[PDB]
């Protein structure tokens, strides 16, 4: 059912934030199925952290 | 520079923004493992045959073999109450949540 | 500075003076684990809930939480033939001898 | 039966080699029971290694 481990193998395997927003979209494409998996909420919060670190507008 | 041992690690779900889905608890003691894994290994570490062999080889020649690492070898669960996808409240026993012993692997 | 992965580790029993009791084999491929365990963790690492949480916390603040470690998460056995105490030849399946996957713990 | 893990908690918890010979005696006090345990042969060979490292006569 849940498939956040593909985003964990897609973003993690790939100066601007044109890629971090791609990871945010990868995680939000399954914004319902992974309500329970620790790795889903961990990846969402980590994307939030990296969003306010490299200054992404 | 002390032996592989268990240390305090406090987990606060509010700090991680998981307040938006976790009901209770909001924080717990999880512990973490930290310390040197050099030869010889202690009884309470109770390691794997591979861990023993790699440690011994690292002792013989540290250039050809790197030391093993200090990691959790026994864990306990905790029970979390949350709201899943279908807007249902769930009491679930999540496993491997509290480090209970450390060892070399 | 690469991901937590499995690497070659050759084990030679003659080098360890265990020729005095091991009959066969005299050497085997054991592998070892080595690599960075940073956020996020890969699918093939398949880690523990605690490992996930500790990695995420290390990512948030590396001063308050140290990263997890790259260790063997699945091992296979090998069968060794030796002479024990009572001068008896024994074919024994020793467990956790060959690293088969690495992960973060 | 085997009890080398006590020597692994006695020597490991304690300029001269008056202590390494004590570890050798601790391991040789059970020079028969632990014929099979990997840790026994590992400790014997490690004592041999440390014997020819700090120059113990």
């Amino acid at each position: 059912p849940c498939k956040i481990l593909k985003c964990n193998s897609e973003f993690w395997s790939a100066e601007f934030c044109a890629a971090l927003r791609s990871y945010a979209l990868c995680t939000r494409r399954t914004a319902r199925t992974c309500r329970g998996d620790l790795a889903y909420h961990s990846a969402v919060h980590g994307i939030e952290d990296l969003m306010s670190q490299h200054n992404c507008s | 520079k002390a032996r592989c041992s268990r240390k305090a690690l406090h987990v606060n779900f509010k700090d991680m923004g998981w307040d938006d889905w976790i009901i209770a608890p909001l924080e717990y003691e999880a512990f973490h493992c930290e310390g040197l894994c050099e030869f010889p290994l202690r009884s309470h570490l109770e390691p794997t045959n591979h861990a023993v062999i790699q440690t011994l080889m690292n002792s013989m020649d540290p250039e050809s073999t790197p030391p093993t690492c200090c990691v959790p070898t026994r864990l306990s669960p905790i029970s979390i109450l949350f709201i899943d996808s279908a807007n249902n409240v769930v009491y679930k026993q999540y496993e491997d949540m509290v480090v209970e012993s450390c060892g070399c692997r």
